[PDB]
RNA sequence: CGGAGCCAGCGAGUCUAACCUUGGCCGAGAGGUCUUGGAAACUCCGUCGUGCUGGGGAUAGAGCAUUGUAAUUAUUGCUCUUCAACGAGGAAUUCCUAGUAAGCGCAAGUCAUCAGCUUGCGUUGAUUACGUCCCUGCCCUUUGUACACACCGCC
């Protein structure tokens, strides 16, 4: 599978998430344009690139 | 004296703080 | 009985085997004190 | 052409310093054996979370590296490796024991497969650390999983924990010990052989994530 | 009457007093030379003060270091602190100040725990 | 050169080899039986020479310290003990072996009886000790 | 700043001696109701699990309290680090085989340290699963504190609670004197039409004061304002000895 | 078990009248005898005589009991029930030389103590049945096989609906559980040359 | 400067400067047969009789 | 597979002590236990009486 | 003989009944002596 | 003379908290402009990086050699410059706590010979320090002045 | 504590 | 004290804030006769800045920080007699 | 296992003709006798060895002493054999965020508690969160008054 790298730019606070899963608004690197919200598990700062296997599916809440 | 040690005040200063081949008995005569 | 303590038991031929059995059967007169019992 | 001379006398101190030490004074090698130059992280997204840009002499730089959130991602990768390796019930605070077994470990991965041992441990970390993961979503009581991603700090942390606990499980009580079994498990995880416990656990975690994504 | 200078260094409870004076190279810990430091695996932790800057800045001096108290690794951290700050004090007040703050910039660029210690205890959360 | 210039092993086993190939020690005879302590669980592993290594060790040790006695050497050569299920308390070393090795050093001529009791380095032994460390560094 | 702490504690000793001549007391009158006090709870050294869950019960008992870990914290730099944190009270617990025995209260900005033996404890962690504590800032009730030492201990003992609770504020905490044995329970209630019904929850114990020193915890040179006299020939004849 | 007074008594369907309703559940499913018969056929199977198994039995109460291949279960039912509370209380019983250990209680989940790579099936009467021989022969020889054979008397086999995927059985017929596990062990024999 | 000899259950290595035994190798469950060196002189391969 | 027999005891009660093999020390095991619990009982009762 | 001090006051159902009707009479009076915002 | 750092809310003019932490008197403050961390600095030779927002109140001390005056912060919020009493300037990174460099500035200020003196005109450490610092908005130049006329 | 106590004492 | 400031604040108290007698009560000198010599030679700072006039009233909040400067002969000989002369920070 | 090396800090009311010590001698060992005065963990170098293992010492015997008068139910130490049990602990549950968990010894015995222990002292010293109110709960508010600018604007 083609894995892709993508840089976070904003950690969305105040969303109703599962404890231990923080939503984030990541954006790709092959083009610097199209953004996608994902949900990451570990501690995440701003602008540290993370890896994505799925390329198109948007994230949601975790109840 | 333990109380004065716990209050030592580490910046005190005064003028006074600037500074064999023989037997036993004849070392005293030597000195 | 004068055997190197890592020369393992597949070795140790008959003169040393007879010697160590002789030590274990005559243990008094080999300069071993009352440590023995 | 170009020339710069700074010292002029042959500097020899009155105490005789060993020749390997006064050779190491030119460029700091790890354990006076391994250069932190020419070590690059072949993967992206784990640079600035491993840290191989500071040539240290021994993995015992005891500075305060834990009283912030992210400032345990800047002490070097082999110091994090030996500090994660030091812990069990039989040993806590046995860090000179942990340093000497990491010394034997990287020495014998040199004598087997000479790339250079810090290069081997760094791309071992990158191949070990998983990339997708599952969490327990609530659902009122249903045991449904859900697929999330992992930040690079979580990837590096879980990578060093998986390597260390894999060497623990591989020399709990059998023939070898922790040094050579960390060597063999780490070279398997560096090559990518899928025979090590680390890549077994990474493939299992990514497989269950792929399954119930 | 020789130009001497004396510095102190301390981790947890160990204490290291260092006398740097104009000599010919020798570096002593309790009389024994610097090649023989006891725990044998942090010998480079005690070397790297005299390895960041080159031995030619140690050709003219000689260092005698008494060390009491503390455990093994606290003692060797105390010796590296005493060596580093003794070298920068000797270069502060007996050779050029440009060499002094060049040494100080090199030490504080490697790590500033080589010079001063975080000697303030904990946080009550 | 000195004794402080050379490390633990490189002085002690070198001086042990020197006293071995000199052979002027006169081992106690009840060697190969003894345990060097009350808490060991075996005699030493190199019975053809552990007395020479112990003699070299006490030679280095009284070079480094000033004046020692057999009780101080016993307390220093002792250690811990796996005495059983109960928690562990400190033990002592073997006084007969320590007196035998100090008497052997007395009859060689390295040590001598000082005031305030105790045994110290003699002049000939003082010249002798650092020489073999100089040949160690050589 | 050791000369500053020495000068302020010498001024404190003078203020206490002057107040004892011309008899809310002197140590607490600057902060009787303004500052809400903060409380640091620690155990002795390498605590047991039962002692640790008792310290958790005490932290849950009176609020604005943290349960600070105690392993290899040296006592003088512990109390001066607590001073530089700028909190108000320290509470140390000493156990014996899981049964807690000493409760040392130290109002550490140059204030008094009382010490209490702590006889018959009951821990809700090893009896009752009924839920969380109420954790409201409580009311306090005190039974026959009439001696001057009783007023002193009720001052330094109720000046560690949250100041000015409301009417609805549920839980009450009692300190009853039954012959120099301050019995402590704490309850929640409702108002029935017949009356009131209480609900026992949290710890229960009784503590006897045995030292009350004017200095801080670490010094041991502190001038004793009061300590009990176990071996006079009239020990069991009066109260607040 | 039930400590009544006297001492323990097991929980069968047939050992009393109303201890099942006394504890507060149904006498229709008080079924440990199919567990005893099923485990003794799994132990006396020839693939167990060759030693290619390890039998994790469990209950509804979350416990996990591992038996070795080398276990000689007592042949009767009364001696088996006498062994059962020794297991359920002492949590560990020895051999005749008492060095080794053969009937142990272990932590949860079963997926922890299972091997690294393993295929997960159940007993499934409500399933298109694959032939067991070429079913085991289909996959290769690096991932193990586990069957989550229910010892239910009546009900739904939803107990392992969190890891098990391949819902497969042996027929659409009413079989016994001993027959189901013996068919799977004989299919493993024909697959692995026993 | 070194040579390895292969006795029964005990492989020794000698040095050429002094010609005395300097190291042994005796973790061999049977008689040990072949002792050889790698060409970088760093590791000793010993084939024994157990396999 | 080498097969072994599980050691256990019929009508196994955890509250009762196990089947003692040796009759010569069964009674001393029963009594060195009873004695200890009865000693604890009598010391606890006399100190409650004293208080 | 004679003894130094009164022993530990053992907690009996009578003394917890007296403590409970003390505190319930006290909060029926609502005479709890807390601090004040001053 | 109460060794603390007070903070008030400017929406409702109340005292938010008595944010303590030092051991002596503070002398110079600054908030950041990118993360809005506080960077206090006090005469216990210590600067103190505070993060007071968002459930944490994270403290981080940094320990300078001599006494400390005169803090200023770079306008990109990545480092903080501090003067000392031993005639020096230091700069500290704040997402880290390591230094970057120390400008030595005790040889290039000329205090004046007072008319009330016995001593000389240069050796007397009268104002051989910098009572106030500021960064420049590009981020490189630092201007500094003290109780002397330089 | 208060939830279940008050609910059980009123109901 | 509110209304009895009529009787106590006198010369013997308003001169007790002076830097010589505060120096002598801090035991930084033998007597006033050479305490004035020290603080006139300009060895004694209070707070960060050096103070030379020997009529200075050290306040309440500055009595804690009236200490000798770094790089001075008396600080050097004090640390020499105590034998703790940490010569990294100038003395 | 066997040699070898090496670093602490709290603490300071004694029998001084029988207590405690520095040193000499005796015995493998414990201990004795004669005179003087009043630091483990750790590190290094060698030997096994994946085995109820040598881990492990419960129990039994044999022998040498010290003390309890006189062993007479073995006073405790040491030496050699005898090598039972025991293989990291289910259901669940509790605690814990940095010189912390934890490992390690060393002192003292401070009017209440504590000798089975209690408290101090140092030694070595990590992993993981440092965010979120989704779950469990707890608390507060639902007149903004607080005086600018801005925002909200009937629970």
């Amino acid at each position: 599978t083609p894995v892709t790298l993508a840089k976070v730019i904003k950690v969305l606070g105040r969303t109703g998430s599962r404890g231990g899963v923080t939503q984030v608004r990541v954006e790709f690197l092959e083009d610097t344009s199209r953004t996608i919200v994902r949900n990451v598990k570990g501690p995440v700062r701003e602008n540290d690139i993370l890896v994505l296997m799925e390329s198109e599916r948007e994230a949601r809440r975790l109840r | 004296l333990r109380e004065k040690a716990k209050e030592r005040n580490p910046d005190e200063y005064y003028h006074a703080m600037h500074s064999e081949s023989l037997s036993m008995d004849q070392v005293k005569l030597l000195k | 009985a004068d055997v190197d303590l890592h020369k393992r038991a597949g070795e140790l031929t008959q003169e040393e085997l007879e010697r160590i059995v002789q030590i274990m059967q005559n243990p008094t007169h080999y300069k071993i004190p009352a440590w023995f019992l | 052409d170009f020339e710069v001379v700074e010292e002029f006398t042959p500097v020899v101190l009155a105490t005789p310093i060993p020749e390997e030490v006064q050779q190491a004074q030119t460029e700091i090698k790890l354990f006076n054996k391994w250069s932190f130059e020419e070590v690059e992280v072949k993967d992206a997204s784990l640079v600035d979370y491993v840290q191989v840009r500071q040539p240290i002499f021994v993995a015992h730089t005891a500075g305060r590296y834990a009283n912030k959130r992210f400032r345990k991602a800047q002490c070097p990768i082999i110091e994090r490796l030996t500090n994660s390796l030091m812990m069990n019930g039989r040993n806590n605070g046995k860090k000179l024991k942990a340093v000497r077994i990491i010394k034997h470990t990287l020495d014998i991965i040199n004598v087997l497969t000479d790339q250079n041992p810090i290069q081997v441990v760094v791309d071992a970390i990158t191949n070990t650390g998983p990339r997708e993961d599952t969490t327990r979503v609530g659902g009122g009581g249903a045991a449904r999983r859900q697929a999330v991603d992992v930040s690079p700090l979580r990837r590096v942390n879980q990578a060093i924990a998986l390597l260390t606990i894999g060497a623990r499980e591989a020399a709990f009580r059998n023939i070898k010990t922790i040094a050579e079994t960390l060597a063999e498990e780490l070279i398997n995880a560096a090559k990518g052989s899928s025979t090590s416990y680390a890549i077994k656990k990474k493939d299992e975690l990514e497989r269950v994530a792929k399954s119930n994504r | 009457a020789v130009p001497s200078v004396q510095t102190f260094g301390k981790k947890k409870s160990a204490t290291a007093v260092a006398h740097v004076k104009a000599g010919k190279g020798l570096i002593k810990v309790n009389g024994s030379p610097i090649t023989l430091v006891e725990p044998e695996i942090l010998r480079f932790k005690v070397y790297e003060p005299l390895l960041l800057v080159g031995l030619d800045k140690f050709s003219n001096i000689d260092i005698r270091v008494r060390v009491t108290g503390g455990g093994h690794v606290s003692q060797v951290y105390a010796i590296r602190q005493a060596i580093a700050k003794g070298l920068v004090a000797y270069h502060q007040k007996y050779v050029d100040e440009q060499s002094k703050n060049e040494l100080k910039k090199a030490f504080t660029s490697y790590d500033r725990t080589l010079l001063i210690a975080d000697s303030r205890r904990p946080e009550p959360k | 050169v000195s004794v402080r210039d050379v490390a633990a092993q490189d002085f002690i086993n070198a001086y042990a080899s020197f006293l071995q190939r000199q052979g002027k020690l006169e081992v106690p005879g009840y060697v190969d039986i003894v345990k060097t302590s009350s808490g060991n669980e075996m005699p030493p592993q190199d019975a053809e020479g552990w007395f020479y290594k112990r003699a070299a060790s006490v030679a280095r040790h009284i070079y480094m310290r000033k004046q020692v006695g057999v009780g101080k050497l016993n307390k220093l050569y002792g250690g811990a003990k796996s005495r059983g299920v109960r928690p562990y308390k400190h033990i002592d070393a073997s006084g007969s072996i320590n007196r035998k090795v100090l008497q052997a050093l007395e009859k060689i001529g390295i040590v001598e009886i000082s005031p305030k009791g105790g045994r110290r380095i003699s002049e000939n032994g003082q010249r002798d000790l650092d020489r073999i460390a100089a040949q160690t560094l050589e | 700043m050791l000369r500053r702490q020495a000068r302020e504690r010498r001024e404190y000793l003078y203020r206490k001696a002057q107040e004892l001549q011309d008899s809310v007391d002197d140590e607490y009158a600057a902060t009787s109701g303004i500052m809400d006090p903060r409380i640091i709870v620690t155990t002795s050294r390498d605590p047991s699990t039962r002692l640790s869950q008792f310290a958790k019960e005490i932290k849950l008992l009176f609020p604005n309290a943290v349960r600070l870990n105690r392993g290899n914290y040296v006592m003088p730099n512990l109390v001066d680090a607590c001073k530089k944190s700028g909190t108000t009270d320290l509470v140390v617990l000493h156990e014996h085989r899981g049964v807690p025995t000493s409760l040392t209260i130290s109002h550490f900005p140059h204030g008094p340290t009382a010490q209490f033996s702590l006889h018959n404890v009951v821990m809700r962690h090893d009896i009752i699963n009924a839920g969380n504590q109420s954790e409201v800032n409580p009311h306090l009730i005190f039974d026959n504190f009439t001696t001057a030492l009783g007023k002193r201990v009720v001052c330094i003992l109720k000046h560690l609670f949250n100041a000015g609770p409301k009417k609805d504020s549920e839980r009450v905490i009692t300190f009853a004197n039954r012959g120099d044995f301050i019995s402590v329970r704490q309850h929640v209630y409702v108002r029935t039409r017949e009356g009131v019904e209480i609900a026992e929850v949290g710890p229960r114990f009784e503590m006897r004061l045995f030292e009350l020193r004017l200095g801080t915890l670490e010094n041991k040179d502190a001038d004793v304002e009061w300590q009990l006299r176990r071996f006079i020939r009239t020990a069991n004849k009066k109260d607040y000895l | 078990t039930h400590k009544i007074s006297d001492k323990y008594v097991l929980l069968n369907c047939d050992d009393h009248q109303g201890l099942l309703k006394k504890m507060g559940r149904d006498i229709s499913e008080a079924r440990p005898d199919i567990t005893h018969q099923c485990l003794l056929t799994l132990l006396d199977s020839p693939i167990n005589k060759a030693g290619k198994l390890q039998v994790y039995i469990q209950t509804s109460r979350g416990i996990l009991i591992e038996v070795n291949p080398t276990v000689r279960i007592p042949r009767t039912f009364k001696r088996f029930s006498g062994l059962m509370v020794q297991l359920l209380h002492k949590l560990s019983i020895r051999s005749v030389n008492s060095e080794e250990k053969l009937l142990k209680v272990i932590k949860n989940p079963i997926t922890d103590h299972l091997p690294t790579k393993c295929r997960k099936v159940t007993l499934s009467f409500d399933a298109p049945v694959i032939r067991v021989q070429d079913y085991i022969e289909k996959l290769d020889d690096d991932e193990s096989i586990c069957v989550f054979v229910g010892a239910m008397a009546r009900g739904k086999d939803n107990f392992a609906d969190e890891y098990v995927d391949e819902k497969v059985g042996l027929s659409n017929y009413p079989l016994s559980a001993s027959v189901a596990c013996s068919k799977f062990c004989h299919g493993a024999e024909d697959a692995w040359n026993i | 400067h070194d040579f390895a000899v292969t006795s029964s259950t005990r492989v020794q290595i000698f040095s050429s400067r002094t010609r005395q035994v300097i190291k042994t190798f005796s973790r061999f469950k049977d008689v040990v047969y072949s002792a050889s060196f790698r060409s970088d002189g760093k590791l000793l391969c010993a084939g024994d009789a157990t396999g | 597979i080498p097969t072994h027999a599980p050691k256990y005891e019929e009508n196994f009660n955890p509250d009762k002590k196990s089947y003692d093999p040796d009759r010569t020390r069964s009674e001393i095991n029963k009594m060195k236990a009873q004695l200890k619990k009865e000693r604890k009982f009598t010391m606890k009762e006399i100190r409650k009486d004293a208080k | 003989f004679d003894r130094t001090a009164k022993p530990v006051p053992v907690i009996t159902s009578e003394v917890t009944e007296s403590l409970e009707d003390m505190i319930r009479r006290r909060i029926q009076d609502s005479n709890f002596d807390d601090l004040q915002r001053r | 003379d109460n060794f603390d750092i007070h903070v008030w809310s400017v929406q409702t003019g109340q005292l938010l908290d008595a944010l303590s932490g030092h051991e002596g008197p503070v002398s110079c403050l600054s908030f950041s402009q990118e993360n809005s961390v506080l960077a206090s600095a006090s005469w216990d030779k210590t600067i103190r990086i505070w993060s007071i927002f968002g459930r944490s109140q994270q403290v981080e001390p940094i320990e300078v050699y001599s006494d400390v005056l005169a803090l200023s912060m770079r306008p990109d919020g990545k480092e903080v410059a501090v003067s000392t009493l031993k005639g020096q300037i230091s700069i500290f990174n704040i997402e880290d706590a390591k230094q970057v460099g120390n400008i030595d500035c005790r040889k290039d200020i000329i205090s004046g010979r007072f008319n009330q003196d016995r001593f000389t005109a240069k050796n007397s450490e009268r104002s051989k320090f910098f009572t106030t610092i500021h960064y420049s908005f590009d981020g490189m130049a630092i201007v500094a002045g003290g109780n002397n006329n330089s | 504590q208060l939830k279940n106590l008050k609910a059980a004492l009123k109901a | 004290k509110i209304s009895d400031l009529e009787n106590k604040v006198t010369v013997s108290a308003i001169c007790r804030r002076r830097l010589p007698v505060i120096m002598h009560r801090l035991k930084m000198a033998e007597t006033i006769q050479d305490a004035v010599k020290f603080i006139e030679q300009g060895h004694v700072r209070v707070g960060p800045n050096l103070i030379n006039d020997p009529a200075y009233l050290v306040t309440r909040n500055m009595e804690d920080y009236v200490t000798w400067v770094d790089n001075s002969k008396i600080k050097k000989t004090l640390l020499r007699y105590r034998n703790q002369i940490d010569d990294f920070d100038f003395s």
